[PDB]
């Protein structure tokens, strides 16, 4: 364990997808609350947020 | 040109080593 830039590590666990009920979540990260739909706008190929 | 551009990033290469200096192989070259 250096202070290199970590490159290796354990797998993730992923689950299955859900809409039209407000629940939690976590992606990348990312945590909160709130109902899930799909959009009409479109994002940038590198934009992830 | 008098044009305007955008940057969009391509890589990210995490390595953790020091640089100091570059060296390439007309061009202009700014900081």
């Amino acid at each position: 364990l250096l202070h290199a830039p970590a490159t290796v590590c354990g797998p993730k666990k992923s689950t299955n997808l859900v809409k039209n009920k407000c629940v939690n979540f976590n992606f990348n990260g990312l945590t909160g609350t709130g109902v899930l739909t799909e959009s009409n706008k479109k994002f940038l190929p590198f934009q992830q947020f | 040109p008098q044009g305007f551009s955008a940057l969009e990033p391509l890589v990210d290469l995490p390595i953790g080593i020091n640089i100091t200096r570059f060296q390439t192989l007309a061009y202009y070259v700014g900081y």
